[PDB]
RNA sequence: GAUGGGGAAGCUCCGUUUCAAAGGCCUGAUUUUAUGCAGGCCACCAUCGAAAGGGAAUCCGGUUAAGAUUCCGGAACCUGG
RNA sequence: UUGACAUUGUGAAGAGAUCUUUACUUAUUCAAUGAAGCGGAGCUGGAAUUCAUUUUCCACGUUCUAGCAUUCAAGGUCCCAUUCGGGGCUGAUCCGGGUU
């Protein structure tokens, strides 16, 4: 207390070699990173025509946990299971002069993205999950275009690595569900009418617009105030 | 949810682990034999009467020893071979393309008696 | 000088084979009279705000 | 034909300049936050000939803002400096010469060297000795600055480029006759292989556009296009008017 | 199936869709090297037709050349 | 003059720290065992290029048909451990 | 050295029955640095002169001197289980990670 004093160290610029802070905002990346990063700003300021920018119209965190949970019933076999009844299926059908047709009808998941494209063409898709992913989105854009002209209803999901869990994939970037059971059939519906609503019933309406355009925000901050301050002295 | 802390505007490769090796087959497979040793080392003597006149004085051996030993291959297979000690060798090689050593004996010794035991004097 | 003792290549001031003690006698006095008239300004800047 | 000796230039073999004693590349400091912000000081270490130019340089020791350590750094050393002098750096520092401010911080009709063309590529105009640019004028909006360029253009820089006070050391060298081909000689050792030059008039018609003839005399005009080609040019280029001055 | 769509949208490479991604993709390559790996094709089909499967042992390369 | 990159039908050219995720240290943490995990660091970032430039340290006497600041005898010195 | 087509997107003014200005930024181009202090809002005074109350910009740790400036920072405060010391907040305002 007597024999400990205050130093107070300067800052003042002059003075006082500067302390460590956070540079993080200042570090120079790889060229890796700063690629990713920048293909996402250039996708923001380019005006996005209107058959893109109807993704990025997801569905929202509540119905998306409501659209899960549904599929989460219906998971397609795993590897374990189909080998396990592999032998069931040995046993049973050589044995009892029965038809192969032994097991119950299963009901799962459709995946793939050449199969569900061709269930939607011959209305066979009660729902269809899409990813906002896909890379290649060419994969991906039709898909809402086709739904809506064949009277399947079509959601929009964030992510294509929860759209694999389900199947047991890696990645996926679609889903559907031609089949139900009737213990699910009725929580089917409220599924779709809170789904139609926001995509298959806006479709016409979302066509018109184009997305992006928007403005990094040292441009939007000196835009406002040249387009507010011309205004109020 | 937040961010880390970077005090240095630099990044670099972050460190990550090194594997050493697990070969499944082995390289050649047989370990190749001593390939310069005692015997090879040292080939032969050096009999010219300026040779044995330090032999019979200075107490030096004087040998014709292979190109690729160097004076501590030498020292060591001098000890091995002819059960001596020696101070100091000495080497150059022969403008016939051959490396001459002069080996120099301790005190303890006398190189005229060793000499004759391997059959030149 | 990797061969010697220290006492070769040293004096027994600080700074002692580096400067030339007329060289350490400067940068004392410096060193004194600049934190010394440096205190007198700090205490002018505590007068400004109340003369003011 | 041949190829001339002003063609021989480019490929820059023997022409390369003479680097040896030259003491380093003379810029201003790199334009950091505190230099814009604030001022910076330095303290002039010791000013010192460099070899291949005409006027003397100055070493100014900074104190790094980020890392322990000093740095020093090369100025062309402006009239009046002297060792043991400090060097103010910066937006806030004060007008006297040798210290480096931007242009927009000094009043019309001051004098100042080493100025840049655009901000943050520590220095280019008026770096020989003698020279200096004034400051005429200002353009506090769409900020500019308006200043005269030694040969006596008027040009137009950004007002966040800096330059230093004062007129650079080095001033009346000219003055001097040079008097032997000797001293023309220990110039030019230091500088570059230009030195001496034979008269194109004095050499053959392959040597140079100028060569042959029975007597020693051009021919044709020697103002040539600026429109010309390469290795055709050769004499007075493109000139607006010719001969001796009234 | 999916392909005989995905055909089609690439013949229309002036539609206002492609030469939105056209210009988009033609930014990214630009910045990587002049040859460099393509973790996957970015014509599913057009690569297809012309021999390619999806398994370990085709390898795609994307490469820029001076005009 | 490689590397990274960049041209070039190509032989190869540019350039030499360059639009680069370019590296191994100082010991604290261990007394299960040696080195995990530790804070801090330092950013100079191939190599080649001089028997006349820079540079760790040896002298006298004797000796051979022909070698010696090298061999002999004696008296020193430097470097790494 | 010029014109046209392509790179090449966003839209405003003014003349001519297409041109000249001028805006936007993200392409493209240039420049700098061991990609550190950008853009926006703030608090303190205060130039300011208040026609309701702030309308607005400037500010905002270093100038007799060839001294000195590095160890997560001393201080201040609070935690953990006191055990020697360690982990926080501030000292050093906050937000967006567009390196300028």
């Amino acid at each position: 207390n007597p024999l400990t004093h205050s130093t107070p160290k300067n800052f003042g610029i002059g003075q006082a070699v500067q302390p460590k802070r956070n540079l993080s905002r200042y570090v120079k990346w790889p060229e890796y990173v700063r690629v990713q990063r920048q293909k996402k700003i250039l996708s923001i300021r380019l005006k996005v025509p209107p058959t893109i920018a109807q993704f990025q119209y997801t569905l929202d965190r509540n119905t998306a946990a409501e659209t899960f949970k549904l599929f989460n019933k219906y998971r397609p076999e795993t590897a374990a299971e189909k080998k396990e009844r592999l032998t069931k299926e040995a046993a049973a059908v050589a044995e009892g002069k029965s038809k192969q047709d032994a097991s119950p009808k299963p009901y799962a998941v459709k995946y793939g993205l050449n199969h569900v494209v061709a269930l939607i063409e011959n209305k066979k898709a009660k729902l269809v999950l899409i990813a906002n992913d896909v890379d290649p989105i060419e994969l991906v854009v039709f898909l809402p275009a086709l739904c809506k002209k064949m009277g399947v209803p079509y959601a929009i999901v964030k992510g294509k690595a929860r759209l694999g869990t389900l199947v047991n994939q890696k990645t996926s970037a679609v889903a559907a569900l031609t089949e139900v059971r009737a213990e699910d059939e009725a929580a089917l519906a409220k599924l779709v009418s809170t789904i139609d609503a926001n995509f298959a019933d806006k479709y016409d309406e979302v066509k018109k617009h184009w997305g992006g355009g928007i403005l990094g925000n040292k441009a939007q901050a000196k835009m406002d105030k040249r387009a507010k301050n011309s205004d109020s002295a | 949810k937040a961010l880390k802390v970077r005090t240095s505007a630099t990044f670099r490769l972050p460190k990550t682990l090194k594997l050493a090796r697990a070969p499944k087959y082995a390289s050649k497979a047989v370990p190749h034999y001593n390939r310069l040793d005692s015997y090879k080392v040292i080939e032969q003597p050096i009999t010219s009467e300026t040779a044995m006149k330090k032999v019979e004085d200075g107490n030096i051996l004087v040998f014709q020893v292979s190109m690729k030993a160097n004076k501590y291959q030498i020292k060591k297979a001098v000890k091995e071979l002819y059960e001596v000690d020696v101070l100091k060798v000495n080497t150059l090689v022969r403008p016939n393309g051959t490396k001459k050593a002069y080996v120099r004996l301790t005190a303890d010794y006398d190189a005229l008696d060793i000499a004759n035991r391997i059959g030149y004097i | 000088y990797a061969t010697v003792s220290k006492t070769h290549k040293t004096v027994s001031r600080a700074y002692g084979g580096s400067r030339c003690a007329n060289c350490v006698k400067e940068r004392i006095i410096r060193a004194f009279l600049i934190e010394e008239q440096k205190i007198v300004k700090k205490v002018v800047k505590e007068q400004t705000e109340a003369a003011k | 034909g041949r190829v001339i000796r002003n063609q021989r230039k480019g490929a820059g073999s023997i022409f390369t300049s003479h680097t040896r004693l030259r003491q380093g590349a003379a810029k201003l400091r790199t334009l950091d936050y505190a230099e814009r912000h604030g001022y910076i000081r330095g303290i002039v270490k010791q000013i010192v000939h460099d070899s291949g130019r005409g006027a003397p340089l100055a070493k100014v020791v900074f104190r790094d803002p980020y890392k322990y350590r000093l740095r020093e750094e090369i100025f062309i050393a402006n009239e009046g400096v002297h060792t043991g002098q400090f060097i103010y750096a910066g937006k806030k520092a004060s007008l006297n010469v040798g210290n480096v401010l931007p242009l927009g911080s000094v009043p019309e009709g001051t004098i100042v060297s080493n100025v840049e063309e655009k901000p943050g590529d520590r220095g280019a105009l008026a770096r020989a000795s003698g020279n200096y640019v004034i400051i005429i004028g200002h353009n506090p909006d769409e900020n500019k600055t308006r200043v005269r360029l030694p040969s006596g253009a008027k040009k137009v820089i950004s007002s966040d480029a800096r330059g230093v006070i004062g007129v650079i050391a080095g001033g009346g060298r000219v003055d001097k006759p040079l008097l032997k081909a000797g001293r023309a000689f220990h110039k030019y050792r230091l500088k570059r292989n230009s030195w001496p030059k034979t008269r194109g008039v004095a050499m053959n018609p392959v040597d140079h556009p100028h060569g042959g003839g029975n007597h020693q005399h051009i021919g044709k005009a020697s103002t040539i296009s600026r429109g010309a080609v390469s290795g055709q040019k050769a004499g007075l280029i493109a000139a607006r008017r010719t001969g001796l001055l009234r | 199936g999916a392909y005989k769509y995905l055909e089609e949208l690439q013949r229309k490479k002036q539609s206002d869709v492609l030469r939105f991604l056209q210009r988009v993709r033609v930014w990214e390559y630009r910045q990587k090297n002049v040859i460099h790996r393509a973790a996957r094709p970015t014509r599913p089909d057009k690569a297809r037709r012309l021999g390619y499967k999806a398994k370990q042992g085709f390898v795609i390369y994307r490469v820029r050349v001076r005009r």
